[PDB]
DNA sequence: GCATCCGTGAGTCGAG
């Protein structure tokens, strides 16, 4: 926020209305100034996010962060499979598997 | 009671950075408007990337190259982050030649210099060369819109040429402020900023214009009703 | 050849399969419920795409 | 020929060549075996007036759902220094082919404290959720699981 | 959206008139939502408050955010005269819509809950 | 990091010693001893699996490293210490049932 | 769901037997080649090309549709399998 | 290429209006900002203020009318009033009336260019001895204003109305994928507007894209 | 009438 408030911007209207819902969810301190409100939601993890869609924010303040991720040995590109006629086994004659 | 149209402010610094400011706009407009741009902006603004490669002595990516300490993976992936402009917007595409060897580290600079074409971060390194290390490169650089995988454009100059994914979008970020404003009768009204960030092949403003020329552009289309 | 295949019979197939159904079933089959059927969407990709209120 | 295209003098593919479904890797010929061309086979061939051939085809090709470059070969023959094959084999290929794998729908992916998916949706960064100084999220996990 | 606010800075405060009330709130006396006494009965500010017309109006009003879903009201719905909220509302008509059938799906719904 | 370590992955110095050459195929390191070792670096092997496994050189020439310095990265490891997956910024949020 | 379903299930003492007039009927307008059938030209079942709009090549969504309009007629021992076939091969040749 | 524009009507009071194909999210690019423009800076006319002779306040009852106040006003909230003078920012239309009769917006004293879209809407019933008049200010604004926000008086004992400006009564957008030959990806944009007859969806929305269009020329002189 | 022996059972699909 330092950075923000340093380059010449103030708390944005959407700010304002998340953090209104949030005192209303008791997240927050009421009376308290915007950016220590902020600042307080942020000690809980939590940001104010804006839906890419639409511009408007996420009505509640959410949990966002660095979360280590790894891709496992399961992928479609092993797993996807069809058949429509094929191999057949031989004393049985039904498809092999 | 009508509004009248709002004072446009511009603050930039150099091709890479902008903001835009709007004032003052009804209330609600601050998004109306703020958002259909960061999505364009962000999508459908046309750039330049690296659509292939072609190493000297080299059959595919899985390569690595001798004196060099780079594998051909990093190497594209390094090649991947050069940003270049072309000066004549009637040209779509061109050809970058790199021959170098000798105990260097190579950088974008050490491209040979080609007409109405700037690479704005002759800095950006590209390989790490050893003794009798020789690095001798053709790299293709097309103009073209958002992101356009290897496997779909499959781009090959040469016979062992390496078709690189492409990344074409100049633009790197884009935010858009929101904040209160009053004309004293009226409270309630909203200041638009957008704050929009480029790898400076085309420039913030350069940007917000075609953005807005898209989205009149796509306004048009309400024109013939069926 | 998949190198040989054009775009019109992806569309041709997709006049193949129309109104038609297929089963999709997973295991363990418990009940009957554990096959249905359902009219296909062809998609790009290669996982198949199922609806939030079978999954149950 | 655009069947043999990057199969190099030998019938093997050339290394470096993009290899997709059907594609051949390693070209092979088989001799037929006893045959019984039907009359059909027999008036067919009358009116081409070409030859059945000796050898039927047998080229190792590239299954369904895989491909890629091709980066390595492997030849082994029989009576050349150094290599002794099974008894009755002539000769063995082997063809190394890679790819580079992006992630896509129905790959799988974890965490270490045990909440693992499949990705359902790739978006566009203009539809991902973003923080006011426009830094886009890059990957949205569901409250639900925890 | 169907859930309702309960909130506690009103706690049971009784008015002999509404517009006491209102006034109250004004002052940031008494919450929206907050249980409260006039006259004799039980009510809250936001129904006195706010009172629409018809459903369409209360979206409108939560759509340029003079109300939240969740906020109770007043909605005058089907001839009758309802103490709910715009989510409600809102729920109640997606399954009309869904169910192209308006008299049932107001039979089938519980509204209260 | 000790896992990396244990399971021979990364490629690290003998001694302490100044590198000599550097490329994607090998490495050279000049010891105290004033003896040349060259260390070959296995480049994009297959593995059981089909993941593959490569080390990449994570030093450059003339530097000065000591005994137990890292001279090369496993697969999935970043200098030395595992790397099993990638850090992503993520938000806990339902997103259209998606 | 299927349009009409409800109706569908509706005009039988047994859904299987729903199931079977369909499968029959499909069967009979594939045979005859969609000639023989009951809807008239606003009611074909239609698809989407790039083209335009064609027959639904779908038997089976037309068996419903005429279903639904009641210009059909189902039940056992309706007619001599013989008879049946051979008047619906002089009336509808293949 | 160039997208189809398709519309279908039912009436003056609601329309559907598709657009197809449109490239990867440009759907809700379209749609959103349409939405938020057409359900307020759409131009209308709402019931800003009411004075009724003997009512002092909101919550009172009339004696000879079975409606309160409230209900009157909501009624009144409901009345569609056009302005043919495209120059006229306001109204005041009274109305008097008495005894055994039902008041609709017909009985609202004919006024200068002034449409009653719907002159059919009840107002108040009134038994014998029941006696109604009363004035109302109807105002040519944007959008939707509470009150308490506009708190507009002509005089004493008015009570102040919530303003529904907006004809538009309800805006609701869909996009969803469409394939145009090899690309899977496209967007197809269909959107729902609800008038009160007023305005007609058609017009509403050329008036938003409008407005919109011109908000764009904002970027023009620094 | 109870002890005790033998014989027969003990999820599905997938990959491999
Ligand atoms: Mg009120």
């Amino acid at each position: 926020f330092g950075k923000r408030k340093g380059e010449g911007f103030g708390v944005d209207k959407r700010e304002v209305e998340v953090l209104r819902r949030a005192e209303k969810l008791g997240l927050v301190t009421p009376g308290k100034t915007p950016e220590e409100q902020l600042k307080e939601l942020f000690l809980q993890g939590k940001v104010v996010l804006y839906d890419g869609r639409t511009g408007e924010p996420i009505e509640g303040p959410i949990v966002v962060g660095q979360m280590f991720i790894m891709k496992l040995y399961h992928m479609v590109e092993d797993k996807m499979h069809a058949r429509s006629t094929g191999p057949y086994s031989l004393i049985t004659q039904q498809p092999l598997g | 009671s009508k509004l009248k149209a709002p004072v446009f402010t511009v603050r930039t610094q150099g091709r890479e950075y902008g903001e835009f400011v709007l004032e003052p706009l009804e209330r609600g407009f601050g998004v109306t408007l703020g958002n259909p741009l960061r999505r364009i902006l962000l999508s459908s603004i046309p750039g330049t990337a690296v659509t292939s490669v072609y190493i000297e002595d080299v059959l595919h990516e899985f390569s690595t190259i001798p004196g060099v300490k780079e594998d051909v993976v990093e190497i594209i992936l390094n090649l991947k982050e050069l940003v270049v402009r072309f000066l004549n917007p009637s040209l779509q595409t061109v050809t970058l030649l790199l021959k170098a060897e000798g105990p260097k580290e190579v950088k974008a600079r050490d491209f040979l210099p080609v007409a109405d074409v700037e690479i704005m971060n002759p800095d950006l390194h590209i390989a790490t060369l050893e003794e009798g290390g020789r690095l001798n490169m053709e790299v293709r650089v097309d103009r073209g819109v958002g992101y356009v995988p290897a496997e779909k454009h499959g781009i090959k100059d040469r016979i062992n040429a390496i078709p690189v994914d492409a990344v074409f979008s100049p633009v790197r970020r884009v935010a858009f402020q929101v904040e209160d404003t009053r004309l004293g009768q009226r409270t309630d009204l909203d200041k638009l900023t957008l704050r929009i960030w480029t790898d400076g092949s085309v420039t913030p403003l350069e940007a917000l214009n075609q953005a807005v020329e898209i989205l009149r552009e796509h306004l048009t289309y309400f024109s013939n009703p069926q | 050849r998949q190198r040989d295949i054009k775009d019109e019979v992806w569309d041709a197939l997709e006049e193949v399969i129309h109104g038609k159904v297929v089963l999709l079933n997973r295991a363990p089959t418990l009940h009957r419920l554990g096959i249905q059927a359902f009219q296909p969407v062809l998609v790009e990709g290669q996982s198949i795409q199922l609806h939030p209120l079978v999954c149950e | 020929e655009a069947a043999l295209r990057d199969l190099d003098e030998e019938g093997v593919v050339r290394i470096g060549a993009e290899v997709k479904p059907g594609d051949i890797l390693v070209g092979r010929t088989s001799f037929k075996g006893e045959s019984e061309p039907t009359p059909e086979e027999r008036l067919l061939r009358s009116i081409f007036g070409e030859k059945a051939r000796d050898v039927k085809d047998t080229s190792l090709r590239v299954p369904p759902g895989e491909g890629g470059i091709v980066v390595r070969t492997v030849r082994l023959r029989r009576g050349d220094p150094g290599v002794e094959l099974k008894p009755g084999v002539r000769e063995v290929v082997r063809v190394y082919v890679a790819q580079k794998r992006k992630l896509q729908v129905g790959d799988k992916l974890a965490n270490r404290h045990g909440n693992k998916g499949v990705v359902a949706k790739i978006l566009p960064v203009e539809d991902m959720p973003h923080l006011p100084d426009g830094t886009p999220v890059d990957v949205i996990l569901n409250p639900l699981g925890v | 959206i169907t859930q309702v606010r309960k909130e506690k800075k009103g706690a049971g405060l009784e008015f002999a008139t509404p517009e006491e009330a209102l006034a109250a709130h004004e002052r940031g006396e008494v919450a929206l939502n907050a249980p409260i006494k006039v006259a004799g009965r039980e009510t809250s500010v936001g129904r006195l408050k706010y009172v629409f017309a018809n459903p369409d109006e209360a979206l409108l009003a939560v759509a340029h955010g003079i109300v939240d879903l969740q906020d109770v009201v007043t909605v005058r719905y089907m001839g009758k005269r309802l103490e709910t909220s715009p989510g409600r509302i809102l729920f109640a008509r997606i399954v009309a819509e869904a169910v192209e059938d308006e008299k049932v799906a107001w039979e089938l719904i519980q509204l209260d809950v | 990091e000790r896992v990396v370590r244990d399971s021979l992955a990364a490629l690290y110095a003998e001694e302490d010693g100044e590198v000599a050459k550097v490329d994607g195929n090998r490495i050279v390191v000049r010891y105290e001893d004033g003896r040349l070792v060259e260390y070959p670096l296995r480049r994009f092997y297959r593995s059981n699996q089909g993941t593959a496994l490569d080390q990449r050189p994570r030093v450059v020439v003339g530097q000065r490293v000591r005994k137990g310095d890292l001279l090369a990265d496993g697969p999935a490891s970043e200098n030395g210490f595992l790397a099993l997956g990638q850090n992503v910024l993520v938000a806990i949020m339902p997103f259209d049932g998606y | 769901a299927e349009p009409g379903i409800d109706k569908l299930f509706g005009m039988v003492d047994s859904k299987y037997r729903l199931t079977v007039v369909v499968a029959k009927r499909a069967q009979q307008l594939l045979r005859h080649g969609f000639k023989n059938t009951v809807l008239e030209p606003e009611e074909r079942p239609k698809m989407q090309t790039l083209e335009g709009l064609f027959d639904d090549p779908n038997a089976v969504t037309w068996a419903m549709k005429e279903l639904l309009t009641g210009r059909l007629v189902f039940g056992e021992n309706l007619v001599p399998e013989d008879r049946l076939q051979k008047e619906m091969e002089r009336l509808y040749p293949v």
